[PDB]
């Protein structure tokens, strides 16, 4: 009946994590602890609203803070982050359980300097 | 890349199986007092390769009533499944990692028998009948408890990928929770691939020779090419469910070594077993497996439900 | 039954067996202090979005925050 | 003597050693030095397509950490 | 009512049960011999097996 | 049902899975789980004969949701058209849909 | 989908169709039973996973298990008849014509 | 690939026609045998898993089974295959024809409709839940434990019955 | 039988049409009549006689294809409305095919000459659940869908049945066959008034359960399966004479008794909707019922057949079979129109 | 021994979870970005396509409600390669 | 596609060794090398006339065993159920009434082979 009216490829656009699956899993907790609020209102956006087009601007936002934490860590815990997620993506099914001793150090540096 | 990993599980495999043949001549040999195959080659080696070449070069009969059809599908549908069947164990990364592996094994399997039912009806003889309807039963009695042993062991591994078998037994061989089960496993493989006690199937004794009797040569060869080579899988299952090696992501190879030992060890005893025990009666072998191992499979599959629950100790599921 | 059940247990010792462990597997379940973890546990495990609720400002109890003291605790299942 | 049994045990034991190896040390040429990523969830094919589209070789093995 | 066909109906037993034709029982017959390994090379034991 | 002894009772030995829209393990709702729900929220009270005609367009959308006879008439006409405008020559395949794209994380 | 429910819908029409044109074996007919029973389920399941309805995947679990509960049954009448009469044959099957 | 689904349906629709033709019981069984293997792989095709390796299992058990009675009981001195009657052989030839002209017919009419040859292949799945995790059909299935009991009940009772029916119609 | 399995057989041959009745899902009801299906057979082929194995394998037979059939309808029904109960929308032949099917396992022409062999094969008291008790479940399913079938193909059904049916009692002599084929007439006036009203269905299933049951037991008594055989009541059991005969007028439908109710009712009805060519040919083929339902009174009530010697020991011993059930049901079932408003 | 391992399986796999459930909110923003682009894109090339077709509108939803209906697989892919459709239907069911 | 590889060139490899045996070997074919064999005297009968089984009732009642298994075989993902009661319950009685069909099929004798 009625044309549907999707976003232009324009306002589709935003800056984008670009860091691979073991890199996300060795910083999801902490990336669960910061960065909660912004995601938090984006997910209650989806949702409720159960529209895709309505919560652009909301998930814009949730790529922003994820590009802050990501790029923190860069700046203070780097090297113990890259040791972290090497070992984590040899793993078969990037589990946790093999790399706990890089997981403490990553764990000490971030609550130490962060 | 994926065709030289195909070459490098078919190939060794067969190997090994050739050589098992080898292996199983010089052990009954050794126990029966005698010396076996020695003067083929070093110490008997080339006795394999002598004896397959010898029934590939021998003229395959096409006996006059037979079904050729059938009668040429049975052989390759019996060594098409044995070897596919090594297809998704882990040693410890399988070539084809399977959901639900335990499942396509028992399907595989199942699928073997009719290799045999095929075959000897195929024969159109009598003793050709007298084998399949032998082997007829000899599924009905092994398939009815197979399938719940294996639901009780996995019931401590919480999904029916062999992989996470490799992760249930990283502290502990699952044979010590379940050695009434593994017993029972054991004599169900024992029946499964149609060997002594239980090689009712092509009894010499009583049938000149079972299914395989009008069977000559090449495709003569296959169905004994497939039986082998199923002893070696199916004792690599339980080494691999129960008797667990050791697994350490850092060396893959230790796991590797490991299984071969265990494997090896349960593939000797097979031998053992076929040199030390006499042959079970037919209706015996189904009389055993149902008033025995079927009242205490159900109880130990009712206990090993409750298990998880009164201990908590629910297996993960991924 | 002491006599049949003496003689049973040497003649026919394989439905004793059976007979016995499945007693056992209706006994224990209701006689087990750690029965009652189970559900607690298959509960505890997060295979779906936990899907955050609009705060109209009289709920007291959800928390805000992850890390914040308010909501289920899995302590019991950490030292179960 | 039973030692002379050995010799084809011997034989099988490399046999059956090989496939396990090769297997291992295959899976792990051809998949950027690390062990196959196992996809038993559509969570986990979601991760791998996404590593495929990140790496721009159109490969999942290859890692772009914080530098990307 | 009877007609062309109906002739060479008869009526139904009074009790359901209906005599039958004899079914002869035809035991198969194996040669357990003389080439067997249990016939001891020289016996064409003419076995008469049901099943 | 002929006999309501399920409804006499109060209990649901089968009434909760009829439908798509019913309760799935895990909270995984079927195809078209608005729709349906839609379908028999508006189709409530009314009885089936007053249904049948004023609940017509949520039904139709439902079937569309369900079936998709609809979508696939016009995926296949524009399929269509963009084999005759090729054979033409008067098309082409941009260079997203061809083959090479810059894909999107 | 609409492709392989023709043709589903097609095998199960003729294995409807050997069911009710006999050729003397009454095994025969029991097999084509089978083959409808086999036909119904895969398109049960294809249905099911097609819309993701994970609530009705019970329903062809129990639609094999009461097709094999019949097809036993079967499985015993055939066994009862050809006591009977030495065969299966269903021309034997003719005496209650009077 | 793109004519996998449709192809298999139609090798299911061949192995079912053998079946209607029924040759004598073994080749039924073998033909049976054949259609369950297909069956169970469109099932794994549409995502399905257990639901086809569960099919092809308890058929393989029946149809063995059913071979051990087609020897006893079920049997010929010449035994009919496929091939042998030329009525059958011609009518497989036949129904094999039949159906591909029935698929063109039908492609022609609608060209959109029942069959899409063109545009088949792309409308195999429709949705799938791509971070999900639990939406494997053995959950589904396993929901007779908990939230369809009754289904568990009428199974159950139907095996229990089926025990003692089968031992009174065999006395 | 054993008790066991008595009582589990027995069981489950209730279970089934009660689940049938009760369920809400069309894959419970499919459950319901494969209950029934699997647990009458032992019952049927009890005796053990080439006969009673025939008769079991033609019920086998023709059943299970009914029951896939009515299958096939469930699952495309599910196909196009994703539930498991059929609604206004769902496709015409699925309704058709589920019409179908149900009728072929109830016994409706022209899917009818299965019932005759089975029922003349199998023992009385197993004859009367077949024609009694296992009618309620398949017409359950079709009540629970009755403003969705098809009034030409019922209709059609119907008056075939009918036609058939009165046509089919003349020729038989054998009592079992007989009540066979008034069993499909009864069932053809049932599904003629289904569509437009299926209370009067109800009641004519419960008239003619009524009927059958007191005439299968009046038949149990003796043993009678035959005219002959029956005609030797006035020597064996005189009694029993007067309500034979007022329960076959009753089944044939006569105005004072019973049996009129349910046909004029349902004449009345039809009627109402304009269904005037269908009444009449229906009431008009009706009277070859109580053509050959007369010829049974006068060979049991009005006349005296020949009786044989050795019936004298039958007369001097006793006799204590006829239960309470007979006496209330036939006197229910023949004397009870002055309560008709009541009953509709 | 199997009680007490499975129960550190168990909060093993909790913890995993956990870390799917912390970064599935960026993956749902990039699914709906990604889709959404994808959709955008059909409908560039409908319009090029279906620019003479005499009665077609371009934008035509075949839904009388105007919610948000989400696109299958055939239409997010249809006008893409076999590869791309082939990879959508079968990447997870064929093996990784 | 790997499984169908790696099937496919067990068929291909089982077919080649096939052909192999059938093409390679020297043959001579004659009518009383191909005649049957039963123990070196000629067939009294053919092997197609009916072979009773002993076992008939024994074989039916593992369908229906076989499709108690099918029921049981979910419990590994059963058990990661919230109503752990119920599916406790419900499975406990699945088994003991497949216990109880086994122990009076035996006590009826079911088991005892047919002669
Ligand atoms: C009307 C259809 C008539 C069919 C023909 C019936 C017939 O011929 O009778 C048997 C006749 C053979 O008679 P018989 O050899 O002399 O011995 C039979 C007696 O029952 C011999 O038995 P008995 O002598 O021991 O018992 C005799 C019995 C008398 O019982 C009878 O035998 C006669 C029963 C039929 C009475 C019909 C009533 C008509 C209703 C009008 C409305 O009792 C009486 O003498 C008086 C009792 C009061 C009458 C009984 C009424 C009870 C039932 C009422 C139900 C009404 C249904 C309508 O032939
Ligand atoms: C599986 C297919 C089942 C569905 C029906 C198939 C329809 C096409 C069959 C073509 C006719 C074949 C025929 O005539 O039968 C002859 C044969 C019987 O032949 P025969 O035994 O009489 O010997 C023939 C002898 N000469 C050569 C001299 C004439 O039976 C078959 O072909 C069936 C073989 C099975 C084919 C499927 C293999 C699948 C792999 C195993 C799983
Ligand atoms: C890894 C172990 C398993 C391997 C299995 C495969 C075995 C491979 C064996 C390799 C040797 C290949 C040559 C085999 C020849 C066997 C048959 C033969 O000897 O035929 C002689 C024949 C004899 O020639 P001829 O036909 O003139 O002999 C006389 C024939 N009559 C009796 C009829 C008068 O020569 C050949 O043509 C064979 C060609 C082989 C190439
Ligand atoms: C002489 C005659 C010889 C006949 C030989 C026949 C050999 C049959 C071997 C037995 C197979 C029976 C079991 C059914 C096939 C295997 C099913 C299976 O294991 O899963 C297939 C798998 C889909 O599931 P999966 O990948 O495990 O999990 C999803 C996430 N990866 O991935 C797949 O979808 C692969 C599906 C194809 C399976 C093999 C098909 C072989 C066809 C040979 C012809
Ligand atoms: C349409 C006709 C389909 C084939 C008819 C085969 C021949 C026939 O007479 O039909 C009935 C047939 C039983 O035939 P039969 O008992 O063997 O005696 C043959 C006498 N000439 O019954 C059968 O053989 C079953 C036929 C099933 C056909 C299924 C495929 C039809 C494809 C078109």
């Amino acid at each position: 009946p009625g044309i549907v009216e999707l976003p232009t490829l324009e306002e589709l656009k935003v800056e984008e994590v670009k860091v691979s699956s073991a890199v996300l899993k060795a910083a999801a907790h902490h990336y669960g602890a910061q960065c909660d609020k912004t995601n938090k209102e984006f997910m209650l956006c989806r949702w409720e609203e159960k529209d895709p087009r309505r919560c652009l601007k909301e998930g814009k936002l949730v790529n922003g803070c994820a590009l802050n934490f990501f790029r923190q860590i860069k700046s203070h815990c780097a090297e113990p982050f890259t040791e972290y997620w090497t070992c984590l993506d040899y793993s078969n099914m990037q589990l946790f359980r093999h790399c706990r001793q890089q997981q403490a150090k990553f764990d000490q540096c971030v609550l130490d300097k962060l | 890349m994926f065709f030289i990993n195909i070459l490098t599980l078919l190939v060794p495999i067969l190997i090994a199986m050739a050589f098992l043949t080898l292996v199983e001549r010089k052990i009954l040999g050794y126990m029966q007092l005698r010396k076996g195959p020695n003067i083929v080659g070093p110490y008997g080696i080339l006795q394999p390769f002598a004896d397959a070449m010898k029934l590939f070069m021998k003229e395959p009969m096409r006996p006059l009533t037979t079904s050729m059809s059938l009668f040429i599908i049975a052989p390759t549908l019996s060594l098409t499944l044995a070897l596919s069947l090594w297809v998704p164990l882990p040693m410890p990364h399988p070539l084809i990692n399977l959901n639900l592996g335990i499942l396509f094994i028992l399907a595989t399997s199942s699928l073997s028998v009719y290799s045999i039912l095929w075959s000897g009806w195929a024969s159109n003889s009598k003793y050709s009948l007298f084998g399949a309807l032998r082997a007829v039963a000899q599924t009905i009695s092994y398939e009815v408890t197979m399938a719940i042993i294996l639901l009780s062991v996995l019931l401590m591994n919480g999904s029916y990928s062999l992989q996470t078998l490799i992760t249930t037994q990283e502290h502990m061989w699952l044979l010590l929770p379940a050695w009434p089960m593994a017993m029972m496993w054991f004599i169900s493989t024992l029946a499964e691939t149609n060997r002594a006690p239980f090689d009712l199937t092509e009894g010499e004794s009583e049938l000149v020779s079972g299914f395989n009797v009008e069977y000559a040569a090449g495709p003569f060869a296959l169905f004994f090419m497939a039986e082998y080579t199923n002893i070696i899988l199916m004792n690599a299952l339980t080494t691999i469910i129960f008797l667990g090696p050791l697994y350490y992501i850092n060396l893959p190879e230790l796991y590797s070594t490991n299984f071969m030992m265990e494997a090896l060890l349960l593939s000797s005893t097979f031998l053992w077993i076929r040199a030390s025990y006499p042959r079970f009666r037919y209706d015996q072998l189904m009389h055993l497996l149902w008033k025995n191992f079927l009242p205490l499979t159900l109880a130990l599959c009712m206990w090993h439900i409750s298990l998880p629950i009164f201990t908590a100790g629910v297996p993960p599921y991924m | 039954i002491s006599a049949f059940l003496k003689n049973a247990w040497a003649k026919e010792p394989v439905l004793v067996v059976s007979f016995s462990v499945w007693g056992l597997a209706i006994i224990m379940p209701m006689i087990s202090p750690y029965t009652k973890y189970a559900s607690m546990i298959n509960k505890a495990t997060p295979y779906n979005y936990p899907v955050p609720v609009r705060d109209d400002g009289n709920m007291p109890d959800v928390p805000s925050h992850p890390q914040d003291p308010l909501g289920p605790s899995l302590d019991w299942l950490k030292n179960l | 003597m039973w030692f002379e049994i050995l010799p084809g045990l011997a034989i099988m034991g490399v046999c059956l050693v090989i496939p396990g190896v090769s297997t291992a040390y295959i899976h792990k040429f051809t998949n950027g030095g690390k062990e196959k990523r196992v996809a038993r969830v559509q969570y986990q094919w979601y991760l791998m397509e996404r590593d495929r589209r990140i790496s721009g070789v159109n490969r999942y093995y290859v890692s772009k950490g914080l530098e990307n | 009512y009877p007609s062309k066909e109906t002739a060479h109906w008869k009526p139904p037993p009074w009790n359901d049960v209906d005599i039958l034709k004899e079914k002869a029982v035809t035991n198969m017959t194996l040669n357990f011999g003389p080439q067997h390994p249990a016939a001891h090379g020289v016996l064409r034991l003419v076995l008469e097996l049901s099943g | 049902p002929f006999l309501d002894i399920q409804k006499k009772l109060g209990i649901s030995l089968d009434r909760h899975f009829m439908f798509l829209s019913a309760e799935q393990p895990y909270k995984n709702a079927a195809r078209c789980h608005a729709f349906e729900k839609e379908w028999i929220e508006c189709a409530h009270g009314i009885g089936g004969t007053r249904a049948k005609k004023e609940c017509k367009i949520e039904f139709d959308d439902f079937e569309e949701c369900l079936l998709r006879y609809k979508t696939m008439r016009r995926m296949h006409d524009i399929k269509k058209q963009r084999e005759k405008l090729m054979k033409e020559g008067k098309y082409t395949p941009p260079p997203h849909h061809s083959g090479r794209e810059e894909p999107r994380p | 989908m609409p492709s392989t429910f023709f043709n589903l819908t097609m095998a199960f029409s003729l294995s409807l169709l050997g069911t009710l044109m006999f050729r003397s074996h009454l095994m025969s007919t029991l097999l084509c039973l089978e083959g409808m029973v086999l036909s119904l389920f895969i398109m049960t399941s294809v249905t099911s996973l097609n819309s993701n309805s994970m609530s009705s995947m019970p329903i062809p679990i129990t639609i094999l298990v009461f097709a094999a509960c019949e097809a036993a049954v079967g499985l015993a009448l055939l066994v009862k008849v050809s006591n009977t009469y030495g065969t299966d044959y269903v021309q034997n099957l003719n005496l209650l014509q009077c | 690939m793109n004519n996998y689904i449709f192809v298999l349906s139609s090798l299911f629709l061949v192995g079912c026609l053998g079946l209607a033709l029924k040759p004598s019981p073994i080749y039924g069984g073998l033909g049976l045998i054949v259609s369950g293997f297909v069956g169970c792989l469109m099932v794994l095709g549409f995502g399905g898993s257990f639901l086809g390796l569960m099919v092809f299992l308890i058929y393989l058990g029946g149809m063995l089974v059913v071979f051990g009675y087609t020897t006893a009981m079920a049997t010929e001195e010449y035994p009919e295959t496929w091939g042998s009657n030329w009525l059958i052989l011609g009518f497989l030839v036949l129904g094999v024809i039949m159906e591909v002209f029935l698929i063109c017919v039908l492609n022609y009419y609608d060209e959109v409709g029942v069959i899409n040859l063109d545009g088949l292949g792309d409308w195999l799945m429709y949705e799938v839940d791509d971070v999900g995790v639990m939406l494997e059909g053995g959950i589904g299935v396993a929901a007779m434990y908990s939230c369809a009991t009754w289904m568990m009940v009428v199974a159950g009772w139907s095996l229990f019955a089926g025990i003692f029916i089968i031992i009174e119609i065999t006395r | 039988m054993n008790p066991i399995t008595l009582a589990i057989i027995y069981f489950t041959i209730f279970l089934g049409p009660v689940i049938t009745m009760s369920s809400t899902n069309l894959m419970l009801m499919w459950v319901g009549l494969e209950f029934s299906l699997l647990a009458i057979i032992p019952m049927l082929i009890n005796k053990k006689n080439p006969r009673s194995t025939e008769a079991a394998t033609k019920y086998f037979v023709t059943q299970a294809t009914a029951s896939m059939i009515i299958l096939l309808a469930i699952v495309l029904n599910y196909k196009q409305l994703g539930t498991w109960m059929f609604q206004q929308q769902t496709n015409g032949l699925i309704l058709n095919m589920t019409l179908m099917a149900l009728s072929m396992k109830l016994g409706l022409a022209p899917f009818h000459f299965w019932l005759p062999e089975v029922t003349q094969g199998i023992p009385l008291h197993m004859g009367l659940i077949l024609l009694t008790w296992q009618k309620i479940a398949p017409l359950s399913i079709l009540i629970q869908i009755y403003p969705l079938l098809n009034s030409t193909i019922i209709l059609m059904l119907a008056i075939t049945s009918i036609f058939m049916g009165a046509w089919g009692g003349l020729n038989q002599t054998q009592m079992r066959k007989i009540m066979a084929y008034s069993s499909i007439a009864h069932m053809g006036w049932m599904l003629a008034i289904l569509p437009y009203n299926p209370s009067l269905t109800l009641l004519n299933l419960m008239i003619y359960i009524i009927l059958t049951a007191p005439m299968f037991m009046a038949l149990m008594l003796n043993n009678s399966m035959t005219i002959n055989s029956i005609s030797l009541l006035w020597n064996k059991t005189p009694a029993m004479l007067t309500m034979i005969s007022l329960m076959l007028l009753s089944l044939g439908g006569l105005p004072p008794l019973t049996g009129f109710l349910p046909k004029w009712i349902i004449i009345t009805e039809l009627m109402k909707n304009n269904c005037l060519i269908m009444a009449t040919l229906m009431a008009m083929m009706a009277l070859l019922n109580l053509f050959f339902y007369t010829r049974l009174i006068y060979s049991t009530s009005l006349t005296m057949f020949p009786t044989n010697n050795n019936s004298k020991m039958m007369t001097h011993q006793t006799k204590t079979k006829p239960n309470l059930m007979f006496s209330t049901l036939a006197i229910m079932s023949t004397m009870t129109l002055p309560l008709a408003p009541q009953l509709i | 021994r199997m009680m007490r391992w499975n129960q550190e399986r168990r909060r093993l796999l909790i913890e995993d979870l956990e870390a799917r459930i912390a970064l599935m909110p960026l993956f749902q923003a990039e699914k709906d970005r990604r889709t959404l682009q994808i959709l955008r894109e059909n409908l560039e090339e409908e319009a090029i396509i279906m620019k003479d077709v005499p009665n077609w509108k371009v934008g035509e939803s075949v839904f009388h409600t105007t919610r948000w209906v989400p696109p299958l697989i055939g239409e997010m892919y249809g006008l893409r390669t076999k590869e791309e459709m082939s990879n959508a239907n079968f990447g997870f069911t064929w093996y990784t | 596609m790997n499984l169908y590889t790696v099937i496919f060139i067990n068929i291909l490899l089982s077919l080649t060794l096939i052909l192999v045996a059938f093409w390679l070997p020297q043959m001579n074919l004659y009518s009383e090398k191909a005649n049957p064999y039963e123990c070196g005297f000629d067939p009294t009968s053919s092997a197609r006339l009916p072979f009773s089984m002993k076992f008939f009732l024994v074989a039916i009642t593992f369908l229906l065993f076989d499709l108690e298994i099918a029921l049981l075989l979910p419990l590994p993902w059963a058990i990661q159920t919230i109503k752990t009661s119920t599916m406790m319950i419900m499975a406990f009685i699945l088994v003991t009434i497949l216990s109880l069909g086994l122990a009076y099929e035996w006590t009826q004798k079911g088991l005892e082979w047919t002669e």
